[PDB]
C-alpha cells in the first residue's frame, strides 16, 4: 500500500498548503483577534511523543473522525455563513471537495490495509446556524485553524506509519 | 457564553462626509468572565486602531466611537477588548459602508441594431461608490417584458425580441442601500429607432454609350424590405480625398440604383453609401464599403502636338522627314490610345496613309510641298486631325518672331515674343542643352496661336545652358526660327578661367585667357576680376567686363616676379582660376 | 381512346377565373367536352357544371370563385372511343395575374432637368377596391441604354430623380396584388418622356 | 382607434411575410406534394364580395377564433411534432410569440372599439399528438398554409374596416 | 506598583519551550517572580507551576509541551507594592525556530570545475525523528560578490551546478520544519570552498 | 382516413455503398378512395423522381424501390401516388441516412494546462458522415466523473478540477446509429501530464566584479511550488540568431537563478527559459519572453593604435607634433572609453601629462628626443600604454623597408614588404589619394611587428590613385619611409589624351601630348594607340608605350590634310581623345 500512503501524504500536503493560504487570506481581509473556538470541533490533545507511539487503527480512526466532522462544519459554513464567505470562493468549495476526495482516499487505504472498517457512526445533529455573519467569520477562523492543525497531525502521523510499513 | 456583545447599528450605511456613531455593548457575563469593563474596549478600523476618538462615559458596559468625515467606502470596524488588560479579544465587527444615493439617470436613449435586441443606455451620474442594480424596466399596455439588468450600469441589452409597431414604455430604476430612484419613462415605438445595417454587394457599372455616367447598384437588407430605406450617396475622384455628396433630395425615396452624371470622361471614382428609414426617423447606418469604377473611355478631345524635322539632304530628290508627336495626356486621350494614323497628302496626288504605334515616323518625302495629317485613334474613334504643311525645301521663311525674350521666373524658364502681323496658326518651340562634349539633343513643345508667352514644359536642369528656338508655323508652313540662350538657374562656375600671358614688357604685361567651357560655366559670366601681386607687394584687383578676352596690366615693376590670379563671376558668385606667374 | 386534354386556367381579377382547353391530339370524331368543377375540403361543395361560353368556345368562366379556396377542374372529352378526363387544381390566390397598368404617361418636371414624372392608372379589369389594391413595379432606362433601373413606387405616381438630362427614357410598369398574391403582370408597353430643359 | 388599426395592419403584414418565408423554407427542405389538411383547422368559405359586406363584430370574432385556434395548433406542433421542427427554429417560436402579440393587440382593439368583448369560449379538447414525425411535417404544411390564408383575409378585412372608420 | 514584566518564549525543539523574563523597570525592592502556565480550551488543564531553573535564573522550561495546543503563560512579580501580571499566549508550532545546521562543508567536485558539493548535519538539538524532519535552505555566492544565490536543497547534500570556476564561494544554510511550522533558523556561519581545477 | 400508407423501414440507416430496399404499402381504403393501385406510386428522392428503378410486382397494394450504391448521406425519400392518375398525392416520407460506423479513436492523449481542466484529444478516424456523440468517459476506483462531451469530436475539456495524485481511468466512447465503439482506456496520474506555464518576471543582473558573468533570475509558478520544476535555458549574443543552450544537466534541479559564464566582456545577450517537472514527466512549458542584459565593461585589452605627425618647422626651437590615435573597437574598448591619457617624457626630465577626449593632440615639442605614451582609460582603468619614441628632427632614419609591393586582391588593396634585418617594434602605414586639385589627405593604420603583409583598412575608392607610404617604427623611432602608387580598382580613363603637333615636315609630323591628369586617369596607363587618316585614305593605327610622351609620324603624304586621333588605355580599356588635324 506504499503507493497509497505516499499518494495520501502528497494529497494531504496539498490540502494543508491550500488551507494555510485560505486562512492567511481570511486573517488579512477579516482581521479577528484572539481565540475563536467552537466547542463542537474535535480537540487534539496528544504529545509529540504520543503520536510516535500510536498504532494504525487509532491513528486512522481519529483522522477520519476529525476530517469528517470538519467536512460537516465546512459545509455548514458555506451554506449558512451567508454573504461574507463568497469572498473566499471558489477556494472554500475547492477545500471541501479535496477534503471529501481525501476522506475517500483514506477509506480506500483502510480497505487496502484490511483493517476493521470504521463504524457507521450515526450523523451528528445539525449544527445550529451561526448567530450572524460575524459569528460566521468567527466560525471560519476556528474551523480553518483546527483543520490546519488536524492536517499537520495527519501528515506527520501518516509519515510515521510509513516508516512502520 | 454567547457573543460578548453586539455593535449598534450592525450595517451602517453612512452618507459620505457625514458623521457616524457606533456603540459596542458588552454583556455583563463577558465582563465578569474577563474581569474588564468597557474602558478596555479597543476600536480598530481594519488593522488601524482608532486613536481614542471613542468615548466610554456612556456606562460601565458601553463604549462609543465617533467618526468625522467618514471617507473610506468600506471599513471593517471591529470592537475588541483587552482581556485582563493584556490579550485583545475580538467582540464584534461591522462593515461600515459609505457612499451616495444614485443620481437619477438622464439621457435614456435606446437603439435597435438591425437583427439584434434593443440596446438602451443612460448617464449613470456621479460615482456612488456602492453597487447599484440599475434595472431597465420595460412594459406595454398588456404585459411587462423581462427586466434587463446592466452588468456595468451604463447599458443593458434586453433579451426579448424588439417589439416593433408597439409603443413600449421603458425606464431605468437605480437602486442602492442609500436610496432608489427611477428615470423618466420614455414612450417610443422601437421601429423608429432601428439602425439599418450598411448596404452590401455595392457594385458599379459604366455606360459604353455614356462615358460621363456610372450606374451604382446595391443590395439593402431592409429587414426583408420591411423598412423603406432612403440612402445618402457620396463619391470622389480616386485621388481626391474630399467626398462629394450626391444631392440628398435625389435619394429621398427607396431605390437600389442611382445614375451619377457629369463624371470625367475617363477617370476612376470611389463610391460609398449609407441608408436610413425613408421617414428619416432613427439613425443613419454606417457607411458601406468603398466601391470603384472607371468611366468608359471617350473620343480624344484634342489632336496631339504635331511637328516635323528634316535632316539636311541637299542633292537628293528625296528628303528623310522625321515626323514626331507627343502622346495625348489622359485628360485628352480620354482612353487607351491604340494607334496614331498619319496621312500624307502630296498636294493633289493620292494621299498616303500610315498607321504608327510609336511617337515618330520617318518618311522619305520628295522635295515637293506636302501636307501632313495626324489623328489619334482610341477604342471609340479618331481624334480631330492635326495638320502640318511641310514646305518644299526651297521655300524661304518670310516671317520670324521679333523681340524674343526668355527669363527664369518661379523656378521656370519662361519665353515671350511678339506675334507677327500675319495670323499664326500655331507656335512650335524647341530647345537643347548647349554643350561642347555632347550634341544638341532637341526637345520641343506646341503652343496655340493665341499664346504669346509660355514656360518650357520639360525637365530643365539648373546650371545648364539651354539654347532656345522659336519657330512660327503658318498655313504655308514654318516661319523663320529665332534663337537665343538662357539658363533656368545659375551657379558659380565649376572652374575659374585659365590665365596666360600674351606679352610681357619692362612695366606691362598683356594677359590672355580662354573663355570657360560652356559645360563649366554654370551661368551668365558677367565680369572677371584679375588679382595680381608680387612676393611682397599688396595684391591689386582689376575688374574686367566678361566681353573682354585680354587685359594689359600696367605700371608693373621691372625685373619683378608677379603672381596673377583670375576669377570669373556669375549672378551667383564666381570661381577662382589657377594661379599664374610671370616675370 | 382520346388522350388527356390539355387544360389551363387564368384569373384576370380577384373574383372570376377562366379555363381553356384543347386536345392533345384530335380524335378525328365528333367529340363533346364535359366540364365541371368542385370545391375541395377535408375528406354546397358538389360538382357544378361550369358555364361554357354560349359561343360554343372551349372556355368556362367560374363566376364568383372562392378566393382563399382550392377548386378541382374536371374536363372530360367524351366520344365513341370512351371518356378521357383532365383534372386540374386551381386557386385564384396563386393563378391570379393582373392585367398591365393602362395609360402610362411620362412628363418633364419643370425646373428639375434631372427628374421625370411617371403616372398611370389601375387596369380597368381590376376594380381596385381598397382591400384589393395593387402594388406596381416600374422600370426606366435611356432610349438606347438597355439596362433597366428598377423601382417599386407607392401609388400611381413616381418621380424619377436620376433621369439623364435630355435623354429620352422609356418607362414600363407591372402590377401585383399588394399582398404579393399571384404573380406580376406582364410589363406595360414602353412610354417615352424627355426631361425638362 | 386609427393608430390601433394601422399598427395592427402592419403587425399582421410582418406576420404574413414571416409565415410565407417559413412556409417556403419548409416546402423546400421537406417537399410534400398535394393536399395536407387538418379537419380541425378553421375553414375560410366566403367570397371576395362577401368580405366587403361584413361588419366589425363578425370580422373580429372570426379573426380572433381563427388566429387563436392556429396558436393552439402551432404550440401543439412545437411540443409534439418532435425532432424535425427544430430545423425551423427559432422561426416557429418567433411566429407563435408574434401571433400571441397580435391576438393581444386585437383584444385591445376590440376594447377600444367598445364592442361586446368576445365570449369566454371553453378550451378546445387537447389535440391528439401526431401519429409520427411525417404526420408532424404534414401538420406543419397544413397549419402554415391555413395561417397564411387566414392572415391574408385578416389584412384585407382590416383594411376594409379602416375605410369604414 | 511594579510595571508589567517583559516575557518572551522560544522553542529550540518540537517538545520543549523555554520562557525568560525581566522587569520593565527595577522596583528597587526584594521582588519574587511567581510563574505559571495553563492549557487553553473552550470556555488535566489547570495551572501548573513551571519549573524554574534551580540556579535561580529568570527562566522556566516547559518540558513535554503539547505541540498543537495553545498555552497561556502567567508571570507575576509579587512584592510589597502589589502583584503585576504578564499574560502571554504561546504555541510551539508558531514560536518554534530550529537551531542553525551544524558542520557545513563545501568540497570541490572532481572533474566538474563548475560544481561544488555542500553537505551539513541536522542540529544536535533536533533529534530528527522521521515525522519531524527539517527542510533546509542554502545560499551561495562568490567571496567578494555579495548577491546570494538561493536554493532549497532536499536532504543534507546539494551540488551547486553553477559555481564560478576557481572563485571561492561562501555557503550558508538555514533550517525549518518540513511542514513550514515555526520560522527559518538563523543562517549558519559561512563556509569556504573552491571549485576543482 | 388514416395516412394512406407507411414506408418500411421508417428510419433506414444504410451502410454507405451498400444496397437498400424500401417498400411503400397503401391501405385498401386509400386505393378505393383515390381509385388507384400501387402501380401509380411515384418515388422521389427529395425533388428528384426515381427513374423507375422501383418494381411493383409485389402485389396490388405494394411498391418497392431498390437503390444501388446509395451515396447521398441524407435523402428525403417520399412515396407519392398519382391520384386518379393525375394529381400526385404524398403518402409518406423517410429520411434515408447513410454513413459509416465510427472508427475506434486512437492516440487518446490528455494534457493539463496549469490552472485549467484536463484536456484530452483523439484521432476521430475516417469521416462518418453521421453525428457521433464522442463521450470522454472518466472514473477512478470510487467514483465516475461527469461525462465530458466534445462539441467537434476531437477534444473535450472536462468540467471537474484535475484530480491530481489519483490514477484516473479515461476512455472515449464514440456512438452513432450504425454502431458504438470505445477507445482503449488510458490509466494515468494527471499530475504527470501537467504543462507548466512559462517562467515570468525573467530578469538579468551583471557582476561589476565579473564582466564575464550574468546572473539570470526568474519566478516560477510551480503551482505554489507544488511541482519541483527543472528548466532549460538558452541564450545568444543579441546579433546571433543561433540560440546557445546551457548544458541541460546543469539545470536538472529546482532553481530560480543560474550564473552564465564565459560571456564576452562587454556584449549584449538575450536569454529565454522554459520549465518542466523535475522528473521530466509531462511536457516542457512554452518559452518565456526574451530577457536581455549587458556584461559589465572591462579594462581595455589592447592599447590604441598610436602615431605622430610633424609639420616641418625648420628654424624653430619648438615643433608642433600632432599626436593621433584611433579609438579602440568595442572588442578592445570592452567598455565606455571615457578619456585618453597622453604622457610625454623628455628623456630624463619630468614627464608631462595630458588628458584628451579627442583622438588627436597637438603639442609644441622642442627639438629634443621625446618618448610619447598613450593609454586608454575606461570606467575600470587604463589600458596598457602605447609607447612611441619621437626622434629628434636631426636623427636620420637608418633603415627602410625593401621590396615593397602593393596589389589589389579580393577587392582589397594589399601591401607587402620584407622586414628589415633589425627587430621592428611595429609598422605604420599611411596613404592618401593622389590628386592635382586637392591635397594629400593622409590616412593611416598600425601593424604589429610580426605582420609583413596587410590590407589597407579604409574606405578606399575605385578608380582613384592612392599614394601608399610605409614607415618602420623602431625603439629608436621611425625608420625610412618607402612609398609607391597603386589602385584598388581601375577603369577606362575619364578623358582621352590631347594631341598637339610639335613639328611638321614634308613627309613627317612630330606629335606631342600631355599626360592625362591623375584626377582623370582611372587606372595605370599601359599604352596609347595613335590613329591618323587623310580625308580619303585608310586609317592607320600605331601603338605607343605609355612611358613615351611624343611620337613622330613617318611616311606621310606631302601637301595632305591629316586627321589624328589618340586614345589612352588602362587594364580596363581606354578612352578616345579629341580629334586633331594638321596639314
Ligand atoms: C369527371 O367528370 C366525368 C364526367 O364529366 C365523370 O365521369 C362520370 O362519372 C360518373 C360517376 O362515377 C359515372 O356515372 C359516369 O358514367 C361517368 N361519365 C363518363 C363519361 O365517364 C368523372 O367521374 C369525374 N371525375 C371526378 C374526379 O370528378
Ligand atoms: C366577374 O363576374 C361577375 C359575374 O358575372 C361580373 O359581374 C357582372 O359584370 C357585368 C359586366 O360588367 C355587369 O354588367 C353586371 O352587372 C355584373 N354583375 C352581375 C350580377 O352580372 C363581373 O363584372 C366579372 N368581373 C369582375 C372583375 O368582377
Ligand atoms: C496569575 O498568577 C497569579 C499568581 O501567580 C494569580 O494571582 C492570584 O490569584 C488568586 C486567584 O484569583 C488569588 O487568590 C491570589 O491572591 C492572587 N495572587 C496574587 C499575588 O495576586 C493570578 O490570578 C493569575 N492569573 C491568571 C489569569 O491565571
Ligand atoms: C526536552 O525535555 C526533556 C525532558 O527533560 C528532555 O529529555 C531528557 O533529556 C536529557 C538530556 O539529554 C536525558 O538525559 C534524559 O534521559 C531525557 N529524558 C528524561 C525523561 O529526562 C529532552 O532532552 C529535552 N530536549 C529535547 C530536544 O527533547
Ligand atoms: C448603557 O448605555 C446604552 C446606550 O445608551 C444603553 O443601551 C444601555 O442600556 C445602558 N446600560 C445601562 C446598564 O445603563
Ligand atoms: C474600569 O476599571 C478600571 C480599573 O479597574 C477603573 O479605573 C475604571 O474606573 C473602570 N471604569 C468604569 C467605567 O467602571
Ligand atoms: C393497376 O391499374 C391499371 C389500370 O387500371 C392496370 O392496368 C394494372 O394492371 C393495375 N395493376 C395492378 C397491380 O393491379
Amino acid at each position: 500500500p506504499r503507493a497509497e500512503l505516499d499518494s495520501t501524504v502528497l494529497l494531504t500536503r496539498s490540502l494543508l498548503a491550500d488551507t494555510r493560504q485560505l486562512a492567511a487570506q481570511l486573517r488579512d481581509k477579516f482581521p479577528a483577534d484572539g481565540d475563536h473556538n467552537l466547542d463542537s470541533l474535535p480537540t487534539l490533545a496528544m504529545s509529540a511523543g504520543a503520536l510516535g507511539a500510536l498504532q494504525l487503527p487509532g491513528v486512522l480512526t481519529r483522522l477520519r473522525a476529525d476530517l469528517l466532522s470538519y467536512l460537516r462544519h465546512v459545509q455548514w459554513l458555506r451554506r449558512a455563513g451567508g454573504s461574507s464567505l463568497k469572498t473566499l470562493e471558489p477556494e472554500l468549495g475547492t477545500l471541501q471537495a479535496r477534503l471529501d476526495r481525501l476522506l475517500r482516499r483514506l477509506q480506500l487505504l483502510m480497505s487496502r490495509l484490511a483493517l476493521p472498517q470504521p463504524p457507521p457512526d450515526p450523523p451528528a445533529p445539525p449544527l445550529a446556524p451561526p448567530s450572524s455573519a460575524w459569528g460566521g467569520i468567527r466560525a471560519a477562523h476556528a474551523i480553518l485553524g483546527g483543520l490546519h492543525l488536524t492536517l499537520d497531525w495527519a501528515v506527520r502521523g501518516l509519515l510515521l506509519l510509513k516508516t512502520r510499513l | 457564553l454567547e457573543p460578548c456583545g453586539y455593535i449598534y447599528p450592525e450595517f451602517p450605511v453612512v452618507q459620505r462626509g457625514s458623521n457616524f456613531t457606533a456603540i459596542c455593548v458588552l454583556k455583563e457575563a463577558c465582563l465578569q468572565h474577563y474581569y474588564v469593563n468597557a474602558s478596555y474596549i479597543v476600536w480598530k478600523t481594519n488593522h488601524a486602531a482608532v486613536p481614542r476618538e471613542q468615548v466610554t462615559v456612556i456606562n460601565r458596559t458601553t463604549s462609543s466611537v465617533t467618526f468625522t468625515d467618514v471617507v473610506l467606502p468600506s471599513v471593517q470596524l471591529t470592537c475588541n477588548i483587552l482581556s485582563f488588560g493584556q490579550i485583545e479579544q475580538n467582540v464584534y465587527g461591522v462593515t461600515m459602508l459609505s457612499g451616495f444615493p444614485p443620481d437619477k439617470p438622464t439621457n435614456l436613449t435606446c437603439i435597435v441594431n438591425e437583427g439584434k435586441n434593443m440596446l438602451c443606455q443612460w448617464d449613470p451620474g456621479r460615482e456612488t461608490y456602492l453597487e447599484t442594480n440599475y434595472t431597465l424596466k420595460s412594459e406595454w399596455a398588456t404585459e411587462k417584458f423581462p427586466d434587463c439588468q446592466s452588468k456595468h450600469g451604463t447599458s443593458c441589452m434586453v433579451s426579448y425580441m424588439p417589439t416593433y409597431y408597439v409603443n413600449i414604455e421603458v425606464w431605468v430604476e437605480a437602486e442602492n442601500a442609500l436610496g432608489k430612484v427611477s428615470s423618466e419613462s420614455i414612450n417610443f415605438d422601437p421601429v423608429d429607432k432601428v439602425k439599418p445595417t450598411p448596404p452590401y454587394n455595392l457594385s458599379v457599372t459604366n455606360s459604353e454609350e455614356l462615358s460621363s455616367i456610372l450606374k451604382l447598384s446595391w443590395v439593402s437588407s431592409g429587414l426583408g424590405g420591411l423598412l423603406d430605406l432612403k440612402s445618402d450617396i457620396q463619391y470622389r475622384t480616386k485621388d481626391a480625398s474630399t467626398w462629394i455628396q450626391v444631392p440628398l433630395e435625389d435619394t429621398m425615396s427607396p431605390r437600389t440604383s442611382f445614375t451619377v452624371q457629369d463624371l470625367k470622361p475617363f477617370t476612376e471614382y470611389v463610391f460609398r453609401i449609407r441608408s436610413i428609414k425613408d421617414s428619416g426617423k432613427g439613425y443613419w447606418s454606417d457607411w458601406s464599403e468603398e466601391a470603384s469604377g472607371t468611366t468608359y473611355e471617350d473620343r480624344p478631345s484634342r489632336p496631339p502636338s504635331f511637328w516635323y524635322k528634316t535632316n539636311p539632304s541637299h542633292g537628293q530628290e528625296y528628303r528623310s522627314v522625321r515626323l514626331i508627336w507627343k502622346a495625348l495626356p489622359l485628360s485628352e486621350a480620354n482612353g487607351k490610345i491604340l494607334d496614331y494614323e498619319v496621312i500624307l497628302t502630296q498636294s493633289k496626288s493620292v494621299s498616303q496613309t500610315y498607321t504608327v504605334t510609336g511617337t515618330e515616323l520617318t518618311v522619305n518625302l520628295t522635295n515637293d510641298r506636302y501636307v501632313a495629317s495626324l489623328a489619334a485613334r482610341n477604342k471609340v474613334g479618331k481624334s480631330a486631325a492635326a495638320v502640318l504643311t511641310i514646305p518644299s525645301p526651297h521655300v524661304t521663311a518670310a516671317y520670324s518672331v521679333v523681340n524674343l525674350k526668355a527669363f527664369p521666373k518661379d523656378n521656370l524658364l519662361w519665353v515671350e515674343w511678339t506675334p507677327p502681323p500675319k495670323p499664326v496658326s500655331k507656335y512650335i518651340l524647341e530647345w537643347c542643352v548647349l554643350s561642347e562634349n555632347a550634341p544638341c539633343v532637341e526637345d520641343w513643345q506646341q503652343e496655340d496661336a493665341t499664346v504669346n508667352r509660355t514656360h518650357l514644359r520639360g525637365r530643365l536642369l539648373e546650371s545648364k545652358c539651354y539654347q532656345i528656338t522659336v519657330t512660327l508655323v503658318f498655313a504655308t508652313g514654318p516661319g523663320g526660327s529665332e534663337s537665343l540662350k538662357a539658363y533656368l538657374k545659375q551657379a558659380a562656375p565649376a572652374r575659374g578661367p585659365t590665365v596666360r600671358t600674351k606679352k610681357v614688357g619692362k612695366n606691362e604685361a598683356v594677359l590672355a585667357w580662354d573663355q570657360i567651357p560652356v559645360d563649366d560655366q554654370n551661368g551668365f559670366i558677367r565680369n572677371y576680376s584679375i588679382s595680381y601681386r608680387t612676393s611682397v607687394g599688396k595684391e591689386m584687383v582689376v575688374h574686367v567686363d566678361s566681353s573682354h578676352t585680354e587685359y594689359t596690366l600696367s605700371s608693373l615693376s621691372s625685373d619683378t616676379l608677379y603672381m596673377v590670379r583670375m576669377a570669373a563671376y556669375t549672378d551667383e558668385g564666381g570661381k577662382d582660376g589657377p594661379e599664374f606667374t610671370f616675370t | 381512346p382520346p388522350a388527356r386534354p390539355v387544360v389551363s386556367c387564368q384569373a384576370a381579377d380577384y373574383e372570376n377565373f377562366s379555363c381553356t382547353w384543347s386536345p392533345s391530339q384530335i380524335s378525328g370524331l365528333p367529340t363533346r367536352y364535359l366540364t365541371s368543377y368542385r370545391k375541395k375540403t377535408v375528406l354546397s361543395t358538389g360538382p357544378w357544371p361550369c358555364p361554357q361560353d354560349p359561343l360554343g368556345a372551349a372556355r368556362c368562366v367560374v363566376h364568383g370563385a372562392e378566393f382563399w379556396s382550392q377548386y378541382r377542374i374536371n374536363v372530360t372529352e367524351v366520344n365513341p372511343l370512351g371518356a378521357s378526363t383532365r383534372l386540374l387544381d386551381v386557386s385564384l390566390q396563386s393563378i391570379l395575374r393582373p392585367d398591365p397598368p393602362q395609360g402610362l404617361r411620362v412628363e418633364s418636371v419643370p425646373g428639375y432637368p434631372r427628374r421625370l414624372r411617371a403616372s398611370w392608372t389601375y387596369p380597368a379589369s381590376w376594380p381596385c377596391q381598397p382591400h384589393f389594391l395593387l402594388k406596381f413595379r416600374l422600370q426606366y432606362r435611356p432610349a438606347q441604354h438597355p439596362a433597366w433601373s428598377t423601382v417599386e413606387p407607392a401609388g400611381l405616381e413616381e418621380v424619377i430623380t436620376d433621369a439623364v438630362a435630355g435623354l429620352p427614357h422609356a418607362v414600363r410598369v407591372s402590377a401585383r396584388d399588394f399582398l404579393d398574391a399571384g404573380t406580376w403582370s406582364t410589363w406595360s408597353p414602353e412610354a417615352w418622356g424627355t426631361p425638362s430643359t
